[PDB]
Formats: C-alpha cells, sequence, structure tokens
C-alpha cells in the first residue's frame, strides 16, 4: 500500500651587439651593484 | 639504455652528457665556429679584429694572430 519506506649554430660568439648594448647593460649595472 | 634517457637518474642536479649524434654535433660545430672566426685573417689580405674586453679593465685589442685571437675568448 502507500505506506511503506517512502512513509645548430650553439657557438654564437655575439661580435657587436654587447657593444651595441652596453650603455644599457651598464645603466642597469649601477643600480644592481 | 643511455644514463640520460632512463627512467632512473644517475647524476646530480645539473650533470648531463650527449650521446653519440649530440657529442659529434656539438664537436664539430664548435671546431667549425672556431675556424670560421679564426680565418678571414689568413694570408696576405687577412684582417684584424677587435678584441674588446668584457670585464673591468675593458682593455681594447687589435690583431692578426690566430693565437691572440683563440687565447681571449670564452669558450663553452
Ligand atoms: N706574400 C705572400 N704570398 C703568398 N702567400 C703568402 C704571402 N705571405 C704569406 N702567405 C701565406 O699566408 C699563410 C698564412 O699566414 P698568416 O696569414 O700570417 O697566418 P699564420 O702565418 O699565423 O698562419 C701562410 O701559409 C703563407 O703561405
Amino acid at each position: 500500500s502507500s505506506s511503506e519506506d517512502e512513509d645548430a649554430g650553439e657557438g654564437i660568439s655575439v661580435n657587436t651587439g654587447p657593444k651595441g648594448v652596453i650603455n644599457d647593460w651598464r645603466r642597469f649595472k649601477q643600480l644592481e651593484t | 639504455a643511455s644514463l640520460s634517457l632512463a627512467p632512473v637518474n644517475i647524476f646530480k642536479a645539473g650533470a648531463d652528457e650527449e650521446r653519440a649524434e649530440t657529442a659529434r654535433l656539438t664537436s664539430f660545430i664548435g671546431a667549425i665556429a672556431i675556424g670560421d672566426l679564426v680565418k678571414s685573417t689568413l694570408g696576405p689580405k687577412g684582417m684584424d679584429k677587435i678584441l674588446l674586453s668584457s670585464g673591468r679593465d675593458a682593455s681594447l685589442m687589435v690583431t692578426n694572430d690566430g693565437a691572440t685571437i683563440l687565447k681571449n675568448i670564452g669558450v663553452d
């Protein structure tokens, strides 16, 4: 009833680029030092 | 199975090794790069290099000598 459970080229040797960028390199290097 | 490409790791942190192809490639690249750099300073029409030191002194050298060029470079 209702009731239920529901309920390559590695060697580079960069030539001139370091010379070109040395200005910024030293700019950062002074503050880092 | 090589030391590098094995399931267990046998090296310190930072230690590595290059097998046949890699070792030969590294050696050939380094040698050819050194030879290409030192050349063009060879013979009567060879030109000189500029050795710009990156140290505190920042020494400047102009040379055509192969040994002088080769000794003043940081090669790994
Ligand atoms: N006047 C010249 N005519 C032809 N070849 C030359 C002359 N002078 C030098 N050479 C050649 O240039 C070669 C390289 O010499 P050089 O460029 O001084 O560097 P390195 O002597 O250090 O190898 C030598 O093997 C030599 O035979």
